[PDB]
């Protein structure tokens, strides 16, 4: 989108939410 | 409307606003003839000046009235002045405000004395004095630019940014081609030629301008000269003598790059200018490479631009794009810039009238001349 | 209505603006102070002396950039009004203070005098018909769609967390430590002098800011990675000089987690948020483990989120779900949340009427914002 | 008139060692004088009930 | 042991050395290198070209001054090698580096690379058995006996303030700016430039130095005494010259508080000192006014401290108690304290075992030193 174009940029190759290991 | 008078220890010019060619062009040197003791008839002038003295240069000795800004006698300077006015324009000074220039390092008492006598002797309505470099970049077309003055006895690096500048950033070495004239005259004396009077100086400065070209490396140039003496060009003087020099020609301005030829405990013109650039902002220095403006009457020699360019090219990084502004008319351009300055009404609203010194005295000289 | 509300996204160092319902602020620029420092003779420069834009970002060697927002708390409110007049410029807004509603962004738990003086500005100098200030956390949840959460953020020298479920009144459950990147940049400059690189100017400091925010990360294993060897890859100045990576760009931002190294007993975001969890209730903390509303523009560096999750792993007990709000446009998301907030029905009652200021203002302002 | 590209070209024209464009650029452009004339008429003529 | 520890008092302007227990000043000397200046073939002349001492301070027009030390940081280490060899002279040292322990002075916050290069010489080229280098401030405090201390001093090129109490170092509280006497000479020359007196040579530089430590005093009122009318009595010079008093002599050290006049921005010596006090704590601040520091040989002026105290009055609140001396040798004081320090029992652990320097070196010293 032009939203990310006209601005300095959003997240690069990394999401927002993460997750702990299985069976914490 | 105005009274434009460009100055110089050599070249002193004059005219008015809007004029493109300086009406007055003459050597501002003081000629003093051989006043001897025996009688004579029909007389002459006490001491002819410049062109007046050059006319009868055989007796007249054009000694320097100024010395890198050190005016010897104000009286003689006024004689130059008055006669020049009543020689070129023949107009009274009460007509318009005058326009004159000066340069830094000068004790404030000199410019005060100057203007003081300018009101005393002349009683001009108003007046003004400025810096040559201002008119230089002013006539160039920038408010941001570094230039350098190489007159007859002056040298000064002036970096400007949107009109703003700094005295700390502006550097200065009042040394120029006159020293080269001395050096050249004595080395040609070593070659076997007589040089006593001031006419010697005139002829050598003449051929000096006629031959001071700029090569690159005197080692290989010297090797080629000793190899092939074809570069050693000949020249026959007004007198029957014909000299042959090849190295001498271009190696004489090499002292500008190297004080070693004179042993001055100084730096090269390039590195000096480089340090002037060093007293700046990292962004504006790039603009100095862009605004590589050149001035000075002793910079009418071909080759040095590429030299200085290569110098700083070796100094500054490759990303520093050099953009040399080389006007071959910089000599007269100051006078022209003075005329253009005399054309902007607002500047002509700003003045130095009578009552300012009559009441205020000479402190307004410090806060009003510039 | 043409009298669309005005969304003003403040921030300790950055500020954005726009109208209601807009998705991108058409005006984004910093927060600072500036005035020239040199003297021009030739005219043709820029005037106004407090510039904001390419000229400000160009003639950095002239102005004296300062920052009145001491941890966001501004002191040169007058200069801010000047800036706000610039916000109303011919290319910026062209509107009048008495023409549109105005929504303002804020940082909590500030003295009342701040909102007082601001009300004086926008109701006397400026005369806003509808003015309201609130918490960006709500706007953040609006921009993310969530309703309950632990909203943490970082400005430039300001950090704070708001763990609250749906805007419920929990003032005792709120943490705030205002310290971030500006001093880290100064700390970087300290490292620079430590290895011979002294800097002191405002513009100089801003260039250092660009270096920091341009080159910084977080090596997950401090001691371990320290034992290993670095790269010290060099970036280049406008002139093009050595800018090594050094221990700096990863060791210096860790000070935000080990704040005692600056010489100040604090806790570090992790412990801060943990205390905030302890400020909450056991019958809600599970959701709060899921409620991880992160934000803050300074936070956008490498080795940040996931390493901080490892910090949480060391802190939080078993069975915790990572649900981090983390697009890089969380700054803009506040502005966007306020934009959609402005585009509302009940929003009319949510703001403060101008006549309310005409009556009392102050106490009513504190009553409407609470 | 505020068109930066136009004024930019004017600046190039002036930089071509003919800086006389400011003369006509300021004498004919007495637009500000007409603006203050209507601003003098602003309390009486403008917003007239 | 016959291997008396060699104390070395290296400062910016003042530079000396010494030994433990031998209280009295051993050998005073300046901080530069003396290069030859001219040639000949004739007999009856001294050669070596590395001339320091009476011939250096005798044949000024025959030897040029070289200052590789830039604010306590030398660039051409070989010059220091020659300097140290001049120290190694058996007219100066009479011993060997490898046969005695060595202590040395150093202004803080300098790059580690200098220390690295130094120790390289100090151990590789000279297998010195023991060596430790520290801050002159510490030595001065040891000479005093106060566990407290805010060392405010200046050599010929660096202003610096060190707040401490019982050896407790708060690096965030300690400050410094590289400026002192070198620019005092430069500014002296600047006034000479204002009045046409070019003294650029290495010899001319020492002449200016004589003027500096010769023609100076102060005034507690800057402009109240500046805008008046002077007298400017002339003074006999070492050439046969005689030049005026000039108000400029006391105007020059005000640049230390108004560096914007020279161009670079700073704050004010006393102001940064106050900032350090502000970085301290309320209780200790009372002791800070109680614990004042007489340091820096540059400070030798009439009514010096008076003016500074007045500045304190303008800054600090009431109940400020500050008192004065009867100083003996503010200069040597530091070196003396270091000599006593070198004469200590537990002091043996303070050196660096050369074998460890062979193994690891620099980094280990950096972590072992402060
Ligand atoms: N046409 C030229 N070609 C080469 N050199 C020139 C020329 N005209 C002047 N010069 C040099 O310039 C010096 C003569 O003085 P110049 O023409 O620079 O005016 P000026 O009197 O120096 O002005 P000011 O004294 O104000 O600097 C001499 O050193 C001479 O070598
Ligand atoms: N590349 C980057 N990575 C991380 N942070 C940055 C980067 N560039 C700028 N920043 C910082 O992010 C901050 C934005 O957070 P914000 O809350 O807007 O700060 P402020 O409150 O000071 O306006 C800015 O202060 C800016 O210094
Ligand atoms: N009377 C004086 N006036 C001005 N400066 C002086 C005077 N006496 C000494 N100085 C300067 O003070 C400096 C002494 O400072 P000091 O604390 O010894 O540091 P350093 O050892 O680095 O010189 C010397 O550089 C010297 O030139």
């Amino acid at each position: 989108d032009p939203k990310y174009a006209d601005l300095p940029g959003i997240a690069r190759n990394e999401p927002d939410v993460y997750e702990t290991s299985d069976l914490p | 409307a105005a009274l434009v008078v460009d100055n110089g220890s050599g070249m002193c010019k004059a005219g008015f606003a809007g004029d493109d060619a300086p009406r007055a062009v003459f050597p501002s040197i003081v000629g003093r003839p051989r006043h001897q003791g025996v009688m004579v008839g029909m007389g002459q002038k006490d001491s002819y000046v410049g062109d007046e003295a050059q006319s009868k240069r055989g007796i007249l000795t054009l000694k320097y009235p100024i010395e890198h800004g050190i005016v010897t006698n104000w009286d003689d300077m006024e004689k130059i002045w008055h006669h020049t006015f009543y020689n070129e324009l023949r107009v009274a000074p009460e007509e318009h405000p005058v326009l004159l220039t000066e340069a830094p390092l000068n004790p404030k008492a000199n410019r005060e004395k100057m203007t003081q006598i300018m009101f005393e002797t002349f009683n001009t309505p108003a007046m003004y004095v400025a810096i040559q470099a201002v008119l230089s970049l002013y006539a160039s077309g920038r408010t941001t630019g570094i230039v350098m003055d190489s007159g007859d006895g002056v040298t000064h690096t002036v970096p400007i940014y949107e009109g703003y500048a700094l005295p700390h950033a502006i550097l200065r070495l009042d040394l120029a081609g006159r020293d080269l004239t001395d050096y050249l005259m004595k080395i040609l004396t070593e070659r076997g030629y007589s040089f006593t009077t001031t006419a010697e100086r005139e002829i050598v400065r003449d051929i000096k301008e006629k031959l001071c070209y700029v090569a690159l490396d005197f080692e290989q140039e010297m090797a080629t000269a000793a190899s092939s003496s074809s570069l050693e060009k000949s020249y026959e003087l007004p007198d029957g003598q014909v000299i042959t020099i090849g190295n001498e020609r271009f190696r004489c301005p090499e002292a500008l790059f190297q004080p070693s030829f004179l042993g001055m405990e100084s730096c090269g013109i390039h590195e000096t200018t480089f340090n002037s650039i060093m007293k700046c902002d990292v962004d504006i220095r790039k603009d100095l490479y862009a605004n590589t403006v050149l001035s000075g009457g002793t910079t009418m020699y071909p080759g040095i631009a590429d030299r200085m360019q290569k110098e700083i090219t070796a100094l500054a990084p490759s990303t520093m794009k050099i953009k040399i502004i080389a006007p071959p008319e910089r000599k007269y351009s100051v006078w022209i810039g003075g005329s253009i300055l005399a054309s902007l009404s607002t500047f002509q609203q700003m003045w130095i009238s009578k009552q300012e010194y009559d009441e205020s005295g000479p402190s307004i000289v410090h806060r009003k001349c510039f | 209505i043409a009298n669309q509300p005005v969304v003003i996204d403040n921030g300790s160092g950055v500020i954005k603006a726009g109208f209601a319902g807009d998705q991108i602020p058409k005006y984004c620029f910093p927060n600072y102070v500036g005035r020239p420092k040199h003297v021009r003779v030739m005219a043709g420069a820029l005037e106004g002396d407090i510039f904001i834009g390419p000229k400000a970002e160009e003639h950095r060697g002239l102005l004296s950039i300062r920052y009145p927002m001491e941890h966001g708390i501004v002191k040169d409110w007058n200069d801010m009004e000047r800036i706000w007049q610039y916000v109303y410029s011919k290319d910026q807004l062209q509107t009048f203070s008495e023409e549109h509603p105005v929504l303002l962004t804020e940082a909590p738990l500030n003295p009342r005098k701040n909102r007082e003086r601001a009300a004086e500005v926008f109701f006397e100098t400026f005369n806003v018909p509808a003015l309201f200030i609130s918490m960006q956390a709500v706007l953040s949840l609006y921009a993310t769609g969530r309703t309950t959460g632990v909203v943490l953020d970082s400005g430039d020298g300001v950090t704070h967390a708001v763990p609250i479920y749906e805007g419920f009144a929990m003032p005792h459950s709120i943490m705030r430590i205002d310290i971030a990147g500006r001093d880290v940049s100064r700390f970087l400059r300290l490292y620079l002098r430590k290895e011979g690189y002294d800097f002191h100017s405002s513009s100089e400091f801003e260039i250092v800011k660009a270096i920091k925010e341009r080159a910084c990360y977080l090596s997950i294993n401090p001691q371990k990675d320290e034992t290993l060897e670095t790269e010290k890859a060099q970036y280049y100045l406008p002139d093009g000089s050595t800018i090594e990576i050094g221990p700096s760009r990863f060791r210096a931002p860790e000070l935000l987690f080990r704040p005692d190294l600056i010489g100040e007993e604090s806790e570090g975001i992790h412990e801060v948020l943990v205390f905030a969890i302890q400020k909450s209730d056991m019958d809600l903390r599970r959701t709060l483990f899921s409620n991880i509303v992160l934000s803050g523009g300074s936070t956008l560096f490498k080795g940040f989120g996931d390493r901080l999750l490892s910090e949480v792993k060391k802190l939080a007990p078993k069975d915790v779900k990572i649900r981090i709000s983390a697009p890089q446009e969380r700054l803009y998301s506040t502005w966007i949340g306020g934009s959609i907030l402005a585009s509302l029905d009940t929003f009319k009652k949510m703001w403060v009427s101008k006549k309310e200021y005409e009556e009392d203002g102050a106490r009513s302002i504190h009553r409407k914002t609470f | 008139r505020e068109s930066p590209e136009v004024l930019l070209t004017l600046d190039i024209l002036k930089h071509g060692k003919r800086f006389h464009a400011t003369v006509s650029f300021d004498t004919d452009t007495g637009l500000k004088q007409a603006l203050e004339t209507v601003n003098d008429y602003n309390p009486l003529m403008k917003d007239f009930p």
